[PDB]
Order: C-alpha cells, then structure tokens, then sequence
C-alpha cells in the first residue's frame, strides 16, 4: 500500500513517512527530517499572514453635523472601502496560499519517493504505485538505513543485481 | 521485501477553499478570525473607562445639574455616553463645534477641573439669581454648573471684564455661552437694557456675540435659546472676558492633563470590573487570533477586523483514503 | 502499436499576459472589462428619471417662474440637470449649502410640494408687488414662486411672525431667503423703515440674518442681492418665521415622501424610454460582465469601474502547432 | 505524434486526450475525465475572480464651493486612489491566475501521460515524445480499455515479456 | 564518457525572503527601494524653488514690511516656510481662509504684483501717517506694503469709494482688512467719529464689515486686532470698496499667472543650485529605483514613497555548495 | 558532479549548463538558451514589479486650523491608509514572486536534465544525480552536439545497444 493510492491512517508522528513489509513483519514509520521541514515552511507561512504580512489598521470615525453630511459620507467611504480592501487581501492570501500550502504536501512526499529512488538505485524496483519491491533481503537493520537515509547500495549490490538477472 | 513512501489520512472533516476547488477536506486548518465577545465595557490594562451616567458629551463638559455623579470621573481609558442621555444642553441650545470639541476628548485621557473665575466676582451683577425650570437638579431650579447665568443688580448691569492668566503649564478647555432671549422684555427684566455684547479675546482668540431676539418654539418650556462655546486657552495665554449681558460666563474649566488614544463608544452596554487586551463597541474581545469581525470600532491591542466571518487557512494535507 | 497523450492545438490568436511573458496565444480567453455604453438615460427597474429640462436645482428648488414645465414632476430613479442650464437664481444671489442640498436629493426619489404659508396670511403686508425684471415668468415680471417677497402695504411694513406645524409625519425641505438691497433707499422704498431682521426658528434650528447694503456691480440688470437658505423640519418640528423686512417669505415647501439611491448627473445626454440595469454619467451599459471602465458615476446594478481598458483572462492552453 | 511535439488540432471535444495507431487504423479522442476537472477548476478560477473574490466599490463624488477645495481635492483623491487600489488588484490576480492556468494545463497534460505510463507499467517503452510503443497487439477494444482507464497490465503481461526479451 | 546538467553556485552572499522561508542566500537579488537623499532644496528641471525667508505665507501675502527680499521672488517650482517665521501678521489679527488660500498657492508657479489702487487716490483721507511699533520697517514704525491705512485728514474721515475692473484676463488675488480698535477713542482719534463700515461688492462678492471695539491681551504691544480678508477677483469683475473708517485699503494685488503642480514645504532646509528629478521634505533623491522610503511629501518625478525600508527582489538561484 | 547534489561555482556565463568528461578531457560550459529564456522572465518579473505594475500614488497633505481637527485627522488617516496598502503590495508581491523565482530556476535545471534524457534516449544510462554515463565514446564534437541540441541518437543507437547489451 504506497502514496499514490492514498494516506495512511496509522501514519502516527509526522506528515510523510514509510510502510515496510519485510520477513521480521510490517511497520509504519513517520520521516522526521521531510515532515520538520515542512512544519518550520507550514509555521512561517502562517506566522507571515497572521503577522508581519498582517499591515494593521484601525477606523477612525468622527462625528458630523447635519450640513456636514458630504464629510460624514467620505470620511465613512473612506472607512468601509478600505475595510473591503484589508478584507479582499486577507482571503485572497489565504486562497492563494490553501492552493498552495496543498500542491507543497503533494511535492514534499514525492521528493522523499526520489531520495529514496536515487539511494536504492539498481537494487529496487520501482512498483510505480509509489512502492519499492527490493532484490534483496531487507531485515530491520536494512529498512532504518533507507528510512535515516545512511542506505549504501553497494552492500546489497552484487545480491541484488544476481536475484534481478535470473528475473 | 518491499518498502513504500506515504502520507498522512486523517479523522479530519474540516474543509477549505482554493481558486479552482472548494471545500476541500484536508488533516487540518487553522480559523483565522474571532467573532466570540462578550458584551460589557471592561478596562484596558487594568485602567478602568467611565460612564456619563444619563448625560450628553454637552451636558457633562457644561455641567447639566443633573450630572453630579460625574464630578470626579477625572481619568480613563475611555468614555462611554448612552446614546439616547436624558440630560443634555436642558436650556435649550447648542455647543458650537461640539463635534471638533468630541474628537479632543477622544484624545484626552484625564482632566482637572478647576475655578478660573469666582461665581461672585464679576462686578455690581447678580450670580444669584441665574436658574431655570429647563435645568432643574432636583425638583428645583438650576442651572449649568460650569457657567454663571449673571443678571442685573439694583436695576442695572454694567460692562463687566475678567481676564484668565493660564499659568497651569497645559492646555485650559474653557466654556461660557450667550443668551437669546425670546423678547426684548425678557432682555430688559434681566439685562436692565435693549440690546447686550460678550467679547472674548487672548493672544490668538477674538470673538464679538450678540444676543438674537425672537419667540422659538418652546423647549423644556423655553422660547429663548442659548448657544454655547469653547475654546483652548494654551499655556501662557491670558483671555479676557468683557460683557454688558446675555453672558453665561465661565466659572469651572478643565486643565488637560493627559492625552492618549482614547474613545467614545455610544452604547447601553455596562461598564463592569474585568480588563481586556481589546474593547469593541459591542463587547470585549478576548483571543490569540490576529483578525476579529466583531465589530470594527475597537480600542486596545486588537486583532485587524475584516468583513469576512471566516478564513480557513489550511495547514495539512489533501486527507484521501 | 503505439498510443500518445497529447492536448488542444487552436485557430484561436488571442493573447494574454503573465509577470515572466507578454503576448502569450492561448485556445481560449475570456474579456472581463466592459467598454461600450450607448448615451442616453434609461429607466433603472421602470422607474424613469426627471430631466430639469431648463433649470438649475437650485432654480428648481426655489421655484424659478420659468421652471413650471417641472410642477408635477414628483418621482423620480435620479435626476438629469444640463451643464448650463439657462433659468437659475435669476435675481443674482446664492442658495447657502447648496451642494450639501444636493447629496440629500441624490437620497431622493420622491417628494411632494405643498403651502405651508399662504402667500396673503402674513399680516398688514403687500404679498402683490413683489416682482422683477430680473425673474420674468413669460415677458412679463415675477419672482421665484416657492417664496413671496413682502414689501410695505399703506407706507408701513409690521413686524410678522407664522409658524409652520410640521404634522405630515415626514422631513419637510423648507426655503426663504434675505434679501441684500442695493442702496438704503430701495430699502425704505419696500421696507419703509432704514433697518430690519428675519429670525428664523423651531426646536432644532436658530438664526437671525439682516440684510447687508452695499453697491454692486449690476447682473440681471440688478445692484442688489439675495441669499437663500433651506432647513428640514423634522416630523411634529414648528418653525418660527419672524421679520421685519427684507425677507424672502416661504410659501411652498417639499414633503420628502421616498429616499433610496439616486443621482444628479449634469450632463448634454437625452432621456428616452428604454430600461437599463446600469446608467452612467455618458450613458447605459449592458453587459453580463464584472468590471467596465465607460465612467466611474454610475447608479442601478452596476460592475466594478476600473482604469485599466482591458483584462484578457486566459481559461485554455498555451497553443503550440 | 505526442504532446512534448506540441498540441493537436483535430482534438475535438477536449483539452487532453490519446491519439492511437494499432492495425485497424489511427484515431483521435478527447479525455472526458480530465477535460471536466480541468474544466471544473478554470469555472471556478473564473467565478471567484468575476464575483465572491470582486469585492464591489462604487464611487462617492460630492459637489464643493470655491473654498471647499481642500475638502473636493480630498475626496476626489480618496475616489482616484481607491479606484487605482481595485484596479492594481484586477489586473494583478489576472497576472498571477494567467501564469498558473497555464501551468495547470502543462501539469494535468503530464498527470495524464503518468497514469497511463503507471496502468502500461513494464508493457510498453516510453518513447520519450509523450508516447507509447505497446509490446504486445493492441486492437481497438485494448486501446479504449487504456483510454477508460480499465486496462489490467497481466492480460498481456507474458506477451509484453517475451517481445521485449526478443529485444 | 559523461555528460552532467547544473546550475550556479556564487560568492553571494545576499539573502530575501517567501512565505514559507526567510533569509535565504541567493546567487543574486536587486534592492528596489531607495533610503538615500541629500538634504537641501534642488531645482525641478532647472526652475528653483523660493524660500519665504523669515516670513509666514500670511506676511508675504500681506507685505509684512521686513519681508522686502521676498519682492521679485514672482516665479518657482515649489515654496519654502520655515517652521516658526519671526515676521508674520504683524499687527496681530488674523487672515481668513488662510488654509484654503494656502492650497490656491500649492497650484500657483507665478504671480505677477501691481498696483491696483493708489495709496494717495482715495480722496479727503491720509494715506501717509498709517504705522504702528507692532511692523517695524528698519527700527522705525511701518504696515503692511500691500494694504494701506487710511486716516481722517484735518478732523474728517469722508464716506470713500473706488471700483478695480479686473481688465487682466487671468484671476487677481486681492487682500484689504478691517481694523479692529481696542478703545472708542482710538476709533475716534483715527476715523474721527464713533463707529465705522467697511463694505466690499463685485458681481460675486458682497459683505459689509464692522469695526469690534475690545481690549484684547497685547501683542506686539497691541490691544486692537485686525481682520485680513482675501478674495479672487475673477476676470471682468468689478469690486468696488467702501469705507468711512476701520479700513485697511487694498494697495498691491497679484495676478495668478502660471497655474500648476507645485508645493510649500515647512522646513528649516536650504535652497542650493543644484538640478533634480524629484524633491522631498527633508531632502532630494537621485535614484533609478521605483520605490523610496525618504519621505511620502514629495514633488517632481518620484519613486512611489512605502512604509518598507527594504525590498530585496531575487533574480538568482538559490546557491548551495 | 551532477545538479542534485548542487551548483557549480566555475559556470562562468549563465545559470544552467553541463559539466562533461570524456576522453580529451573534462570542461563546463553555459546552456545559451536556457539560460537567455530565463534572464527574459526574471527581467519580465523585475520590469513589470517597478513600472506597469507599480500603479502610482502622491500623498496630498493641506494645511487645518484648530476646529478642522476632524478634516485634518480624515486626511491624514487617508493617506496613512492607502500607504499602508501600495506598502503591503509591494512587499507581498515580492515575497510570492521570490517564491516563484526559486521555483523557476530549480524548474528551469529539471527541464534541461529532461531535454537532455530525451534526445540520449537509449544511448546514456541516467545515474540518477543529474549526470549521463554514455554507452559509447563521446569525443568533444559528440559533447557539443549534446549541449546545442543536435545529438542525432541514431549516430550512436548500435555502439550503445551492443556495449548495454554486454552488461
Ligand atoms: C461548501 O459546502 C457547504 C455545505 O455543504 C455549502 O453551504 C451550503 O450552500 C448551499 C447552496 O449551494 C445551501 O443550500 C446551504 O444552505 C449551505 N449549507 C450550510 C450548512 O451552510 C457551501 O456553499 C459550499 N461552499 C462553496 C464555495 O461551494
Ligand atoms: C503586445 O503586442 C502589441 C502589438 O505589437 C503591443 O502594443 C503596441 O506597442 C507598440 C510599440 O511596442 C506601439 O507603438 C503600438 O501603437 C501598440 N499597438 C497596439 C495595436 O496595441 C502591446 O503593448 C504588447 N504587450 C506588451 C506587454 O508589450
Ligand atoms: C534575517 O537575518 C537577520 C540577520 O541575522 C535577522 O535580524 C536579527 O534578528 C534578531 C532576532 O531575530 C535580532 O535581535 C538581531 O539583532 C538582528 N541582527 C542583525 C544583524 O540585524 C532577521 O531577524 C532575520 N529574518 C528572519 C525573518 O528570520
């Protein structure tokens, strides 16, 4: 069951991580350094609308005279028209910023399935729904290296490349 | 052996918009906005507001007789006046610029009020006599406290001058009026002559009044009127007043002691004892958020109001089993 | 054996614009902003509008004697004065807030007029003469129909006072004016007696004027002036007219019977009878789309008005043989 | 003939879709999945810029005396100000949403080419110009079977091998 | 044998900001704001601007007597006040409108003085005494060279009058006052008599102006104020002035030249000869940029002024080794 | 040393390009295309950022007396406002589009790796770190055939698929 088939419920302390099945069991496993990063991207997006991208302003309405009744008018034109732009910008930002807080998620999960291909290289086949079916035994000992990304390919490579020849 | 790459699903119902799809289910979002509030005037940082009780802005800076609670409200954080008071300009009248004079007080934070001129020395002139049934206190004739209605004495009313030496190092706000009689008689019995001046001048003021003769349609049982000015007498300036009549001349100002933002709200709300980071015309706000639609006139350390009930800011992802 | 995934190739020449390229053809785009209008006015919803045909407002207002193809014009979706309308305050003067009385007729659909006063009930007055070359009706001398100008009746003008009792329960326009003669003998000739005062009075508005003698130059053939002024009385309101010369006497006045959205627009332009969701200041726009840049004075269910002439808002592909 | 070469006049009630040629002959069909979605996004694109995201501002002008000018300049400035205000906003979101529908049909036309190339999996060569060279006879009830997204890679995965073994 | 794809890597060491992401280096950004500017008073397209010297805008309206460097300054791109000017209305008084004429003057480049009535053509009056200690010339007793004070000759004070046809094609500015004695006998030792007019017609203009006798707290050791009044005598106007006393007579007028976009700057700055393309407050800027955080009062072709101090744009890549 | 694991001080004069080695020896040199196309958007980007865009606003202050406070307040809150606005307009827009900048030329860098996989097609095994291990010998007039664009894989196709074949 890989991502292009959809989430896991079970995925317990992150964003993005991986399902294995190997001959000691199965196992899900958040990705620690995919999901912090995209956390510190998810914080600053928020902190910049909510603050520092939030310009503050306040209205200002005074009291005027029956013969006033233009400056009554402007001074509350003033007030309403630049409510409705504050207004306007605000959800704007937060459309602009949904489509793009959701195409980030979909591109921080398929950069972690790349990372992953390019470590595994030649000793895993691609099963294309976001899953990788190795050429090799891979134990407990094996699935933490890709997972912590320290997944040499040359000690699995000679194994890998004699059990997909005789495929 | 095999290994896959995921992502988070997720219990979560909650929906947001983009451009070119609408509620979109996703893990999780944050709402932006606070519309929560509560409905009581509380004090900003621990200092408190207060209440003009049953009177006008007016009616509070000339002294309505009927006002007495309010002597000694004297600092706040802001100002709250109902917005249908039952004690206003009771001669009936008007104060000039009370608007401009509306916006000051708006940035006044504390007065002081003090006796620039003493009720009783203004010259061969009766400060005695000088109440209405328009401006009752209790159920007896009164008037404004702030201004002496001055009147004939023995029969005569002479040209009577004063002048205020402002030596309080800030700004003096100062008040007195003009009477309109309803007839020439009315001016006569009280003015002990036909026609009456009040000339007010300092360094930077100069203003000629007469009084305007004529039967206006009665007003807490009144045909005359009385209109009623202010000015600022800055720090160092002297004003003098000069009048043969139809002068409500000033007793009581108030020197300006603090200013800041402050405001006026119009509302029927109470004035409890509570504090708020933030006050609206409707109620205090209390919230970590940084956008409120609440109400737009607020004071305090406030989050930006917006038109908008919501915004869904999504956090998490698109959530899809 | 072989199958491709391809996309949309195009006729279309249309271009569109980003931040990174310029003149972009595209399958498909939409044109959002709207650019023809016709020039002419429109009914908004079956509601025509009035045409002042040869009047001022102001002319309108007071009743110039040649405005009478505008009696019965009552009901109105906005207004259409012309840029130099050639029957205005005939007898050279002013109408005092002129402009502030042309916002509240912008809130005005409706009105009706009515004698408040009757020209003959003023007291021993002459409400006969009271006429000018400068005011003619066809060739013939009169004056601005809305007031009546009192002079002396028997070589005598008394001191007169009426109350208009507002009891239609709705806001009453009412004018008068002051009239500035030229020398103090075309003062004594109308108003025998060398000085005089219009007091002008109810529960919410004050005033006395006089009149101010001085030589003019000559308009209209006239040396002397006239300042007109209006108040609204406000429903169960009196207002007091007292004087002793030199007054302009109101005679008809303006139930405000509907406010809603209207407008004056000055302009050339023709009212025919078409109907129109939108009107400008140059003419009707009919569009299904969102934003116009014809004028930015507009009334009815109108688009946004911009500056910018065009957006081309690309919906399809980039178009590539 | 594929989509990296550019776009098909002869598409005809679409915006994405396949061209084939197995032994029966050659065709051309319009996506109707794709097309819709597309379709649906650019509706509502257009929609929120139209109305919902046009927050409306009509102008207040006043009449003002010889010595009203402080107070007709301000409200005029207030008027031109506000008008160019909704203006820069128009012209800007128009801008940004041209660069991402564009954008948008370039990434759904290569969604398409992947969820064919992950049905096709080890069956047919990825031409590279957006195509397919099929290893195995793909008569016309195959081709409509890849087109409707049905088709199962074991009914010719054998096939598939043993011609691309002999390769 | 092989072929690898790359981009950049750079010394820079620059950094700008997203949304999700601050302080990140890049291989190369452009700053597009400007904080840069000099600090004096630059000519725009080599027309210099004018320093009012040590004069109010009042006191060079009016002719304040020591503001005599001020005449033949009748062109510029932009004025410049100082802050507190020692020479205002010397007299002290007050100009109407003064805000309203200051505006008038942000859109005048060039005006043109002349004599619009002779000081000595007024008829049985002194033209010739008309001085006072408050506007000192050198260390002698002047007015005001723009208006003039007229007295009684030999113990009379004659009812005077004169007319200025505005034959100019182009708006005249005109100024005059009403003087304002602090004593009857000063009213009488002046205009010899009691009371005093001062009335002004044209086809548009028409007021009547009346001596109020007061004594006002003295400045520049006067208890008696004057009014200073201003209109625009539009061309083929006539406007005639009247007086038998309290009357500051018109002298010098201006013709309104050149209209355009200019400005009056308060500051203590100096004009330098020196060129440039755009000039504010505090100083000019000499940028390509198009964006500026200066200062927002600004004139000529400028930088729209932000709040933001720095915008760095990226052009470059994200640079990693 | 391919573009996965980062940019190349020594690109003398462009953004993007190639790193080769081969047997007369090793160089980079600047892609002229990719590189200008790049340098017409940024400059696109700039221009409309600082003029066309860059919708002009003057502050209008006047002079008020002492009772025209609320005139003079209004005013000023005018222009304090709709500078607070063209302020967060200009730092937002700068901020979105740094954002795309980025997004660009890592863009720009996977277009040219893909251009390039594209025309080598069966000839290069792709090694995964943005580089190419030819399948034949590639002499300096092969390389520059690669980096303009003009490498015919047919010129090459029978070495390649016999030195492949072989492994
Ligand atoms: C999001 O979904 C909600 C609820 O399913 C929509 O709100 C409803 O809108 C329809 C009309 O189209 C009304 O009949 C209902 O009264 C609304 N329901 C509730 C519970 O408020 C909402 O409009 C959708 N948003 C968009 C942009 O389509
Ligand atoms: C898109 O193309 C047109 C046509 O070539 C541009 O508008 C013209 O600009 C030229 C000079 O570049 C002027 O002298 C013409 O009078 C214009 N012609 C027309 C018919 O508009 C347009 O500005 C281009 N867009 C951009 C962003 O450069
Ligand atoms: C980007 O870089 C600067 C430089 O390090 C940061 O400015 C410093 O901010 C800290 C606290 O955040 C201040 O106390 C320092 O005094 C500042 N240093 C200098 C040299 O000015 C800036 O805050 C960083 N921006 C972001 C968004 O993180």
């Amino acid at each position: 069951a890989g991502f292009i088939e959809g989430g896991w419920p079970g995925l317990i302390n992150g964003w993005y991580g991986f399902q294995h099945r190997n001959e000691e069991g199965t196992g899900i496993a958040a990705d620690k350094e995919s999901t912090q990063t995209a956390i510190d991207q998810i914080t600053s997006k928020v902190n910049n609308i909510v603050d520092r991208m939030n310009t503050n302003f306040e209205s200002v309405q005074h009291e005027f005279s029956e013969i006033e009744e233009r400056i009554n008018q402007l001074s509350k034109h003033v007030d309403d028209s630049v409510i409705d732009i504050w207004s306007y910008n605000a959800q704007l930002l937060v459309l602009l910023e949904n489509e793009k807080t959701l195409d980030l998620h979909d591109s921080n999960v398929r950069n972690l399935h790349e990372k992953v291909r390019r470590m595994l290289k030649d000793n895993a086949k691609d099963e294309g729904n976001g899953c990788f079916t190795f050429y090799h035994k891979c134990d407990n000992e094996c699935i933490e290296k890709v997972r912590n990304g320290t997944y040499d390919h040359k000690e699995f490579e000679e194994e890998s490349r004699l059990n997909r020849q005789e495929i | 052996d095999e290994i896959c790459i995921g992502y988070l699903s997720n219990n979560s119902t909650e929906k947001v918009d983009t451009i070119i799809e609408s509620n979109v289910t996703v893990t999780s979002s944050v709402e932006l906005v606070e519309n929560e509030y509560t409905g009581s005037f509380c004090s900003i940082d621990g200092k408190a507001p207060i209440s003009l009780g049953d009177c006008s802005f007016a009616g509070w800076i000339l002294g309505n007789p009927m006002c007495d609670d309010l002597i000694g409200k004297t600092s706040w954080s802001y100002i709250v006046e109902k917005p249908n008071p039952i004690n206003g300009i009771c001669y009936p009248g008007t104060l000039e610029n009370e608007e401009e004079l509306r916006l000051k007080f708006s940035g006044v934070l504390e007065f002081n009020k003090f006796e620039a001129f003493t009720s009783n020395g203004w010259g061969s002139v009766n400060s005695g006599a000088g109440v209405t049934a328009a401006c009752k206190f209790g159920s007896s004739n009164s008037f404004f406290r702030n201004m002496v209605w001055l009147i004939h004495q023995s029969g005569t009313y002479p040209v009577i001058r004063r002048t205020f030496n402002n030596t309080k190092g800030r700004d003096v706000l100062m008040v007195w009026g003009v009477h309109h009689p309803a007839t020439l008689k009315e001016h006569q019995d009280l003015y002990k002559k036909d026609n009456s001046y009040v000339a007010v001048g300092s360094e930077s003021y100069n203003r000629r009044f007469t009084p305007e003769i004529s039967t206006r349609p009665k007003v807490n049982g009144q045909a005359g009127r009385m209109t009623f000015y202010w000015t600022i007498v800055k720090p160092e300036e002297a004003i003098t007043f000069e009048s043969n009549g139809a002068f409500l001349a000033p007793r009581y100002a108030f020197e300006l002691v603090s200013l800041g933002n402050g405001k006026l709200f119009r509302s029927d709300l109470n004035i409890e004892s509570c504090s708020t980071k933030c006050q609206s015309e409707i109620g205090w706000i209390n919230t970590n958020r940084s956008f409120h639609s609440v109400h737009r006139n607020t004071i305090g350390d406030c989050p930006k109001y917006v038109n908008v009930k919501s915004l869904k800011l999504a956090t998490g992802l698109r959530n899809v089993p």
